[PDB]
């Protein structure tokens, strides 16, 4: 009667309210700063505690779909925000997922690619305009980027920043219904038009769902190792490594199955090797 | 019916002697046109190259000691250099 | 523009899950429906990357807990497994209902349970809106 059913049917799953768009401040006077810039300063340091709770509760894997776009520009610091991700990633050993942002949210912008004429650095950190936080700390968060149900990546409406890793798919999304006892496929816009939900905040979801399952049959790998063992099976782009998808598109049975070395990439030390001419004749 | 038995075959294995066959190969294959891809396995005195061609496989270099990337490549009939 | 720096002195102290100050709900919650023409018993188009039928066969995934930082997540007889963690965005919350329709896809997508001949649990005690 129905085909729709989750990618980990067994897990148990942990909800804390971080965010909302429906609440506002009952004293809407803010001072020195602009009420615009006062409201990411309170989501950055709110976001930090939740982390931390989550972490304590014991979950093992912690899924975040809601990210926040920031300028290069007048950049908030981030110190409560960075300690609490370490103490989750290596002192409780958690996994952490989080979406790379949708360029359809208020102020995230599309971030320049690699550019051939400056080989100094394959990811060009240099040439970013805009920041997207937590998923900025690349050396302990895993990004995910989008892809069509075809295997196109969605050029419109993702951000192709450095930090994005591995990408997994975020169209023809459907749901249990709120408020009702059945499914879903959109929600109703600002006006009476009926929208259509896509992005990566569901691409963020699948691989969720796929860390569970990986570190459920290798119970003895640390966080760092799964995130491993996923990104060595990814299918890669045209290019081995792009800030558009990261190292590639998810592979579920590979990730389960394959061989992957406990070590991190190494590359080789020399490509040369001499040519064995033939012995003349007299 | 409760107990899936599935796995076992139906009649005692005719293991084959490796000492006669030291080669073992994976095939897949797809024809245009078609919505499922075909996977075998195959096992031999030799690799299921034709005698004659069997001078003109390619030795290639190997940077990488990890073991993930092969020793040797050959060309057959009906290869293919555009892929997806 | 360098990558970030981390001082894992700065961590915040832990303690129960409230706002820095006082809010108020200004909006009312969105409503959701399907689109034209869909039919339910055709699976996903996505699910065909992820070979799910030959991944299943070590196992669901039982007992691993994944913890959803989110908008929240409203029950429904498909998710017996939820538990409330906390609010931040209201104070007394469970952070156990959704008012913008995006905490619940983003769970359901994850641990809904396969359909059955016969409901989990029958009982609904939902809380309204």
């Amino acid at each position: 009667p129905d085909a729709f059913s989750g990618i980990a049917p067994g897990v148990e799953i942990i909800s804390i309210r971080q965010s909302s768009q429906a609440f506002g401040l009952k004293d809407p006077y803010t001072g020195d700063e602009d009420p615009q810039t006062a409201q990411k300063i309170d989501n950055v340091e709110t976001m930090a505690r939740a982390i931390v709770h989550a972490a304590n509760m014991g979950a093992s894997v912690i899924n975040i779909s809601d990210v926040m776009c920031m300028s290069a520009r007048n950049v908030i610091d981030q110190r409560a925000l960075g300690a609490a991700v370490h103490y989750a990633a290596v002192d409780k050993d958690a996994v952490i997922v989080a979406a790379a942002g949708d360029g359809s949210k208020k102020d995230c912008k599309q971030n320049p690619i690699f550019d051939p004429l400056q080989p100094d650095d394959p990811r060009a950190w240099n040439a970013v305009t805009t920041v997207v936080t937590p998923s900025w700390f690349h050396d302990y968060v895993l990004t995910v980027g989008a892809v069509d149900a075809n295997g196109q990546p969605l050029s419109k409406m993702s951000i192709a920043g450095p930090w994005v890793s591995i990408s997994a798919p975020g169209t023809d999304v459907v749901g249990l219904s709120p408020r009702d006892d059945g499914l879903i496929n959109a929600i109703d816009g600002p006006d009476n038009s009926l929208l259509v939900p896509a992005g990566t905040s569901f691409s963020a979801a699948i691989v969720s769902g796929v860390a569970a399952l990986v570190r459920a049959k290798f119970p003895e790998l640390s966080a760092y190792q799964i995130i491993n063992r996923l990104i060595h099976t990814a299918r890669p782009p045209a290019r081995g490594v792009d800030n558009q998808v990261g190292y590639g598109v998810v592979d579920p049975v590979a990730a389960l199955t394959w061989d992957v070395p406990k070590g991190p990439a190494e590359p080789p030390k020399q490509l040369s090797a001499p040519l064995v001419v033939p012995q003349p004749p007299a | 019916n409760r107990l899936d038995l599935s796995a076992y075959p139906d009649n005692p294995l005719e293991v084959v002697d490796i000492r006669e066959h030291p080669s073992t190969c994976w095939w897949w294959e797809r024809t245009a046109g078609e919505n499922r891809a075909r996977v075998r396995v195959v096992s031999g005195p030799t690799i299921p190259v034709a005698a004659t061609e069997m001078n003109k496989v390619v030795s290639l270099v190997k940077a990488d000691t990890s073991g993930r990337q092969a020793d040797q490549v050959y060309f057959g009939p009906d290869h293919a250099n555009f892929v997806a | 523009i360098s990558p970030p720096t981390i001082d894992p002195g700065a961590l915040p102290p832990d303690g129960p899950p409230g706002p820095l100050a006082p809010m108020k709900q200004n909006a009312y919650c969105t409503e959701v429906g399907v689109l034209p023409g869909t039919d339910f018993q055709l699976q996903p188009k996505y699910m065909e990357m992820l070979n799910l039928n030959e991944a299943w066969q070590f196992g669901r995934g039982d007992g691993v807990k994944v913890a959803v930082i989110d908008t929240g997540v409203t029950p429904h007889p498909r998710l017996p497994r939820l538990i409330p963690g906390g609010d931040y965005v209201m104070a007394g919350g469970d952070g156990l209902s959704d008012c913008d329709a995006h905490g619940t896809l983003v769970a359901s997508m994850i641990a809904a349970v396969p359909a059955n001949g016969a409901v989990p649990l029958p009982s609904v005690p939902r809380r309204p809106v």
